[PDB]
DNA sequence: ATCAATATCCACCTGCAGATACTACCAAAAGTGTATTTGGAAACTGCTCCATCAAAAGGCATGTTCAGCTGGATTCCAGCTGAACATGCCTTTTGATGGAGCAGTTTCCAAATACACTTTTGGTAGTATCTGCAGGTGGATATTGAT
DNA sequence: ATCAATATCCACCTGCAGATACTACCAAAAGTGTATTTGGAAACTGCTCCATCAAAAGGCATGTTCAGCTGGAATCCAGCTGAACATGCCTTTTGATGGAGCAGTTTCCAAATACACTTTTGGTAGTATCTGCAGGTGGATATTGAT
């Protein structure tokens, strides 16, 4: 039996475990250490297409895409904070049009 | 006529990327570029959560990191919301882990 | 066999249309007569910037050629990371 | 009767910008051409070092990098001259955006 | 009562003259009190009963302060980019902005 | 008084190091929430390193380990 | 012992300390023989630069003993620390000199 | 005696030396002193850190005296930049011919 | 240009916050010979990937005229703000006690890990057929714009 | 307010690269199980400096009158800047051949590791003179701003 389905997890308990002791962030490396990690690394996975998922039914496509990425990662408060120096590779930009820039008054 | 002197394995989360997707979405794909982007999303995360835990215990002399360190990281690098829920699937995680065997 | 002419002044290659729709998908609707000097300029050092580290990288285990994950670092050690191109 | 202007179609000055403000926003290829991109990551490099060569995906990765921050340096000196009750981006305006950026002094 | 025009220097040159003063001296320019009073007043919030090694309290004092001076040249440049040399908040609001603050 | 405890005059003199000779009067109250927003965020960080260390009391260790990872790095205390 | 690994490099800078702050903090699995001295010595050179011109900031300022801002007013001024040293605070250490110009009296002069 | 003797080691005694075989009739205060005792930590970690990426990118484990030179090519503006290279590429060949 | 009207800057004075000079101190940090371990450097080579061609087109950039109106300059004037002056409360701080708590030290096992098997898997290769949507056409309705 | 004259949605369609799909081997990685090591909680108490007390002292803040001008608004003419319209070029495109130069596998040793063991020294901890300088005093005079 596997330490994913050990742990309840999807993504890879031993496999992140080897990468924190080729990393050398600290010497020795703990039990719950790399559990607890897989969890993390899998939630948000998990969170960013609960997000971009929608993203893609919104206008109508059916595929994930870089873009839709970008919705979603754009569109919402703390992942935006989490990704303030990331750059989604062709993922546009939300649409967005200044007040001023507007023509009125006939 | 298969195989050309043993190309290095350029070993992604590709597979758990779209494993972790069905539940999300049972009926939406990916692109390799959708996708492609998440790979670096966890590669990222990863490199971040880690290394700050690092940095936790070096300054505790711990030549060791707990979960609570990988916890303490995740409380100080992620943001709000995305912190608390974290840090619950988190120890979920542990919980299960140190309740088999 | 082999080509390779002389480069040179090809911040040119970055024409004003374009300098243009950066700027409209910049959310931008009146560009002056400058801007399309000052931007070429401005694009220079960034590319300067990101390459004599993006090369300070391939210079070293011993390369002759840049490549993708190269870049990357001399991305990402700026504060630009960039996810697609792989690491 | 003599008296009506001319005929021929004219759109307003500003409501073909607003009509691309609209465009390259909805979308997401890269707004700077290739060939003519290449040669300035060919040509800003061996200047710093010859016979060196480029991954035909490292060009494509200084692109969406360099390409982006303009679209968002851009966004950044929109901002400025509507700050100093403007409609137009002049030089000025950019240079007050790095600036403050931590991109100058 | 009356006062035979006495002396009262021009309006912004004390001002102005001001700008020199705590340019060239160093010193912290808040009240440690009310400081330390708003370093206890807002950790209570995160953990109950604590404590603060004075170092600690300056350290951040020597950061807050610090900030705020960078981001007041910043602001007046947003303001005299107006056209004007009052500081209102609406500049403010442009440099915490651009430098990825409301952003 | 607390974010009423630092004063329109310190406001003031905090400003005049900036460079300022004219200064508005709805700032003193747009910088007293400016301030606000720093401060939660540094001690934020800075808590969170003191209750690692098991500790009912902030290091001035605590503050450095926190204003780096912020992004505003402070030299003169590091030990 | 005989002699110093700082002075077989002729430095003032323990060449034997870095080595063993190279190996606790984990910034390799294997830290070379050179590394620690290059290290050492890229540091005191740095240290060197710095101190000559806030040696020089105070001597303006009519004193002999050194305080941070004479560290403050030294790095500044100077393009290539300030950009170094580009997104640090030195407590205590002030600023700079600089009124802008559009704030002189008399309209703009 | 070796209670409260849990070593808060510096970097102080060697930082008032560089600072004699420059300015030897010049002091320096402890405040001050701090400050380049918290800049010589600072700058050692960075050229540490980036070499230590660095030799990671590559599959290398052992941070060489190459890896440092890189990490403050890197790391280091301009002239501030050759000249350091230098100091160390000195440094170094100095150990290489010694006891 | 005049000259009071105040803030500024220089030499010269002395006292103490705070840097310096001296010894006793000791774990631990570092250098020194020994014996072992393997990282990475080499030389050879399979092989993906870039420079370079080539030939054909077609959207795309160039320049050009033309004129709408934004930017910039002018005058203006109302009310926000700096100045100054009067209180007068609130910080300062020193000067020193309980007493928390950091921070130190002796314990001792649960937890890491290095150790050698064994089962599994996830990645490349290979080949092979799907299927989502760019992309191109056309016809209905929306936006803009001169009457 | 129509009415023409555009782009803009939206629908339907295809063509095929880019998706998802099985077989297949398989080197590495994951896990299992043991001996073996050890980092750090567990708890006890020593003292370094944190917290509120006390209690002056006046420095520094808060409200108040006055009027100086700075911000903003209101009008107006240069000419900048977009819109458009004619052309024609260089990027794009889709493919094909070396072959440079990267990378993967075999060999071997200089250099680096763990290690037992001798020595040097940086931090501590009082203890005590030393000392550049931060504020005090003239008395100069520069900058300000009235005349
Ligand atoms: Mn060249």
């Amino acid at each position: 039996k596997t330490r994913s389905s050990r742990a309840g997890l999807q993504f890879p308990v031993g496999r992140v475990h080897r990468l924190l002791r080729k990393g050398n962030y600290a010497e020795r490396v703990g039990a719950g250490a790399p559990v607890y990690l897989a969890a993390v690394l899998e939630y948000l996975t998990a969170e960013i297409l609960e997000l971009a998922g929608n993203a893609a039914r919104d206008n109508k496509k059916t595929r994930i895409i870089p873009r839709h990425l970008q919705l979603a990662v754009r569109n919402d408060e703390e992942l935006n904070k989490l990704l303030g120096r990331v750059t989604i590779a062709q993922g546009g930009v939300l649409p967005n049009i200044q007040s001023v820039l507007l023509p009125k008054k006939t | 006529d298969g195989k050309k002197r043993r190309k290095t394995r350029k070993e992604s989360y590709a597979i758990y990327v779209y494993k972790v997707l069905k539940q999300v979405h049972p009926d939406t794909g990916i692109s390799s570029k959708a996708m492609s982007i998440m790979n670096s999303f966890v590669n990222d995360v990863f490199e971040r959560i880690a290394g700050e835990a690092s940095r936790l215990a070096h300054y505790n002399k711990r030549s060791t990191i707990t979960s609570r360190e990988i916890q303490t990281a995740v409380r100080l690098l992620l943001p709000g919301e995305l912190a608390k829920h974290a840090v619950s699937e988190g120890t979920k995680a542990v919980t299960k882990y140190t309740s088999a065997k | 066999k082999r080509h390779r002419k002389v480069l040179r002044d090809n911040i040119q290659g970055i024409t004003k249309p374009a300098i243009r729709r950066l700027a409209r998908r910049g959310g931008v609707k009146r560009i002056s007569g400058l801007i399309y000097e000052e931007t070429r300029g401005v694009l220079k050092v960034f590319l300067e910037n990101v390459i004599r580290d993006a090369v300070t990288y391939t210079e070293h285990a011993k390369r002759k050629t840049v490549t993708a994950m190269d870049v990357v670092y001399a991305l990402k050690r700026q504060g630009r990371t960039l996810y697609g191109f792989g690491g | 009767a003599t008296g009506g202007v001319k005929k021929p179609h004219r759109y307003r000055p500003g409501t073909v910008a607003l009509r691309e403000i609209r465009r390259y926003q909805k979308s997401t290829e890269l707004l700077i051409r290739k060939l003519p991109f290449q040669r300035l990551v060919r040509e800003i490099a061996q200047d710093f070092k010859t016979d060196l060569r480029f991954q035909s995906s490292a060009v494509m990765a200084l692109q969406e990098a360099s390409e982006a921050y303009l679209v968002a340096l851009f966004e950044d000196t929109n901002l400025c001259a509507i700050h100093a009750k403007r409609v137009t981006i002049m030089p000025k305006d950019i240079q007050l955006a790095r600036r403050i950026r931590g991109e100058r002094a």
